[PDB]
């Protein structure tokens, strides 16, 4: 089922800035008109987030360079899709991802999210093969070009698919004390440039008691067979720009502001800069003229 | 489910040929057409709805109507001599019709 | 890429067990459902069934109910079948083709991308 | 004072097969232990401590008596078998071959631990039951790992190679009733759950009552007791 | 920074594990030393 | 890592921390008692 779509020279930086994102509800308790300070894993404000494209259409006639490397987990990942043709269909997690330990698999098909924290190997380029079914864009079915085994399979889960203008999606992955929680948020953005000049909350969706070890992860991409070449050398596919982001979470304290409706309107980091830190120690989003003392929060 | 088509069809070269593959509830069933030449194995020229796989010249086209599937031929040549079979994957099974033999003067 | 090269024509007596197979020699044996269609002179094409190697689920046709025993093993990377109770009228040319998918409801997503050269069978009586 | 008490609980009447968790013929080994999520289950913890078939109900988290009037979210159970003299060694942090090499409970654990004797179930002498006897590195709480490496009997390291200062130390099992208490395998099942007050699908055998609004009452929602006046609000709660 | 030598700020801050937003507060042109400590981010002016 | 010692519970310091300090002066007392009296050997516990 697997192929070898790997022949290129990687561009190491491939990153941009994330202005104000990654804030998610840390608990299941409703609050309103109150500012709460929550010490938890979070993405930094104005952080550096990877900007992998994975589809570099450039040149006189263009090309379909493929790039979905494996990324370290580092005790938390923030992910976004901002797709237009619904071509990102889940993720892969594990320690070494080759018949050693349990590995988590996520696939988002039409009406079934497939979860498999089970022991099986992943090739160097796991992906998904999808076709439009006569261009009707209704059946839109996929393929298992992701793995080749299901040995010693432990956990499974199925429910309504996570996937339902640019359609900016945001996900937060956190493997803490044996509980894997996937938070999510759907937001449309008109601008086709990088992340918007705005803020939005990020709700939880489902918690998984996988209880495994995760150190590296990879993204799954749905690809369409543009042409079938005779003597198949893993012919190039087409999905379109495969534009996804990656963020890294760290343990810090944020101040979360709730409105009357209970939705988060804005948040301020306690380590971004002294001004934002001064807001935390005062537990207020407005700081009057004067001089204030602040407590250390660095690692 | 049952396929009945004319035994044969004849048309002058360079003309537009229309072939009808009639049956029972074949519209909204996404029929597919194949091609077979004398002395050569069958090849895929129309896939999943009048769709032409890569490496095939832009000569075969058509549309699927309410209860009929039609194939239009453009730029007919001498080497177009072949037999067309229209089939569909119905009820987890494939049904093959009698097929039509194209004749060119 | 699959060539689906198979054996040539065979001569055998009537009423004997018939064994035919196609070997790929090209792409991976799995990831491509293998189906067979019978070609006969002045009788159209006949579909009997298909087998998915990796899934191992085989579907039969209405007229071929119980007269075929289809098996496929990944270790041998070959698909072979046992045919019996064959009459002279059943004699025809058998073909084998791939379908690019290995799932039951997904065979609708493709046509027969590749065919075989055709192995004619003659029955001697 | 409140006029009356109101209890509102989820409506569940389906009993999921706890026997598969307790009466199961075969339990997973301690090194590779099995976890079963219990949800939408009519939990009845009162059929365990008073049952005449079990004689060991050493709970650790909370009082088992008050478990029949609580609503729980994402209840979990784990089943494994130890040699038996390690039952006392299940404490949060101990020196042994299972506290850090097979199973580790977190210090902030909220649940009960269930064990019982398995003499006729694992000993007769049947020596075909096996479990991990040694491991090298430690593990984090609620973590599993499978890896077999030969213990170094001397200075020279032997990784699956028979040679000098390295031979076969393993011996066949001797499970028999003659062996004293502690050597016989004990079937151990631990109930794990959390009370972080999320939506709950597991609740005790408590019958709900009708709701009365706009009156000082002694309410009890999902085991959250309290007193106050119940009314309606314009605020909207998210589905979670 | 109360009673902190201006020259010792980079060592004290442990710059190896600090975000760039704080690094700009360890060096630059708007660094001034006062008897109350080291003041960074304010431009000293002669006038009273 | 040896199964010979079936009762190894430290009082004043965690057993895992023993591998973090070098002593140079440790008083080791060895004697044999009945098994039922093993619990009796503890700081400030009454017994025969
Ligand atoms: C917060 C921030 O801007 N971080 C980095 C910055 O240090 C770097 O100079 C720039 C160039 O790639 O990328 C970004
Ligand atoms: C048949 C269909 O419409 N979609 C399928 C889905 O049922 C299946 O679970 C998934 C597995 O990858 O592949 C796609
Ligand atoms: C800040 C905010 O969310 N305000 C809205 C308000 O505009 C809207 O009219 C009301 C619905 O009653 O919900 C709230
Ligand atoms: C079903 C269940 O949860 N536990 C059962 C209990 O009901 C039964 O009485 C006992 C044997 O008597 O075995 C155990
Ligand atoms: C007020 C004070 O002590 N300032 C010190 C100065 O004495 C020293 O010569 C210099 C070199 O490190 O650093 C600064
Ligand atoms: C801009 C300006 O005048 N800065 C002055 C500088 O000229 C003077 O040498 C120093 C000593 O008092 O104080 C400051």
């Amino acid at each position: 089922q697997c192929v070898n779509l790997t022949t290129r020279t990687q561009l190491p930086p491939a990153y941009t800035n994330s202005f104000t994102r990654g804030v998610y509800y840390p608990d299941k308790v409703f609050r309103s008109s109150v500012l709460h300070s929550t010490q938890d894993l979070f993405l930094p404000f104005f952080s550096n987030v990877t900007w992998f494209h994975a589809i570099h259409v450039s040149g006189t006639n263009g090309t379909k360079r493929f790039d979905n490397p494996v990324l370290p987990f580092n005790d938390g990942v923030y992910f976004a899709s901002t797709e237009k043709s619904n071509i990102i269909r889940g993720w892969i997690f594990g320690t070494t991802l080759d018949s050693k330990t349990q590995s988590l698999l996520i696939v988002n098909n039409a009406t079934n999210v497939v979860i498999k924290v089970c022991e099986f190997q992943f090739c160097n380029d796991p992906f998904l093969g999808v076709y439009y079914h006569k261009n009707n864009k209704s059946w839109m079915e996929s393929e298992f070009r992701v793995y080749s085994s299901a040995n010693n399979c432990t956990f499974e889960y199925v429910s309504q698919p996570f996937l339902m203008f640019k359609n900016l999606r945001e996900f937060v992955f956190k493997n803490i004390d044996g509980y894997f929680k996937i938070y999510s948020k759907h937001t449309p953005i008109n601008l086709v440039r990088d992340l918007p000049q705005g803020f939005s909350a990020l709700e939880p969706l489902v918690d998984l008691p996988i209880g495994i070890n995760i150190t590296r992860f990879q993204t799954l991409l749905a690809l369409h067979r543009s042409y079938l070449t005779p003597g198949d050398s893993s012919s190039g596919w087409t999905a379109g720009a495969a534009a996804y982001y990656v963020g890294y979470l760290q343990p810090r304290t944020f101040l979360l502001k709730y409105n009357e409706n209970g939705t988060i309107t804005d948040a301020v980091d306690c380590a971004l800069d002294p001004l934002s830190e001064t807001k935390c120690t005062l537990k207020s989003f407005t700081v009057e003229k004067g001089i204030y003392q602040t407590s250390n929060f660095r690692v | 489910y049952e396929l009945t088509q004319p035994p044969s069809v004849s048309v002058s070269p360079g003309q537009t040929a229309s072939i009808t593959c009639s049956g029972d509830k074949l519209g909204d069933k996404y029929a597919c057409w194949y091609q077979q030449k004398p002395g050569q194995s069958p090849v895929l020229v129309i896939y999943q709805d009048n769709k032409r796989p890569s490496g095939i010249p832009e000569r075969f086209s058509g549309s699927n109507s309410g209860n009929t599937a039609t194939l239009t031929i453009s730029g007919t040549q001498a080497m177009d001599e072949a037999d067309y079979y229209c089939q569909a994957w119905d009820s987890s099974t494939a049904v093959f019709g009698g097929g039509t033999k194209l004749t060119v003067l | 890429q699959v060539q689906l090269v198979q054996s040539g024509a065979e001569v055998k007596k009537a009423g004997s067990s018939v064994k035919v197979s196609c070997k790929a020699s090209g792409g991976t044996f799995s990831s491509h459902t293998i189906t067979w269609v019978r070609q006969a002179p002045g009788q159209g094409l006949e579909w009997m069934g298909r087998i998915i190697p990796i899934l191992g689920i085989a579907n039969y046709a209405q007229k071929f109910q119980g007269r075929v025993t289809i098996t496929a093993d990944k270790s041998t990377s070959t698909a072979y079948m046992e045919l019996s109770s064959l009459r002279s009228e059943d004699t025809a040319v058998y073909y084998c083709a791939s379908l690019q998918t290995v799932d039951t409801a997904i065979e609708k997503y493709y046509g027969m991308d590749v065919w075989g050269q055709g192995t004619t069978v003659t029955v001697s009586s | 004072q409140p006029t009356e008490s109101i209890v509102r609980f989820p409506n569940i009447t389906n009993l999921c097969p706890f026997g598969e968790v307790f009466n199961a013929t075969r339990f997973a080994s301690v090194y590779a232990w099995n976890r079963k999520r219990i949800s939408n289950c009519v939990a009845d913890y009162s059929v365990l401590y008073n049952s005449a078939s079990f004689s060991t109900f050493k709970c650790y988290g909370v009082s088992p008596t008050k478990l029949n009037d609580l609503c729980f979210t994402n209840v979990y159970a784990d089943s494994f078998v130890i040699r038996g003299d390690e039952v006392r060694q299940i404490a949060p942090g101990q020196t042994g071959k299972i506290a850090d090499y097979n199973y580790k409970l977190p210090d902030d654990f909220t649940g009960c631990v269930i064990a019982w004797n398995s003499n006729n179930l694992d000993s007769k002498g049947n020596y075909n039951y096996l479990y991990r006897l040694f491991r090298k590195s430690n593990l984090k709480p609620f973590e599993r790992d499978i890896s077999t490496e030969i213990y170094q009997a001397g200075s020279t390291p032997c990784n699956g190679v028979e040679g000098f200062n390295c031979y076969f130390p393993l011996q066949s099992y001797g499970f028999q009733p003659t062996n004293g208490v502690g050597y016989q395998p004990y079937r151990v099942v631990v109930l794990s759950f959390e009370l972080l007050h999320a939506p709950a699908t597991v609740c005790g055998p408590k019958k709900s009552t009708n709701l009365v609004k706009n009156k000082c009452v002694n309410f009890n929602f999902n085991g959250l007791t309290g007193t106050g006046v119940l009314t309606e609000s314009n605020k909207k709660f998210l589905p979670f | 920074y109360q009673d902190v030598n201006c020259t010792e700020v980079p060592v004290a801050i442990h710059a190896d594990q600090l975000t760039p937003t704080w690094r700009v507060y360890s060096t630059g042109s708007n660094v001034f030393q006062t008897r109350a400590g080291c003041l960074i981010g304010a431009e000293h002016v002669n006038n009273s």
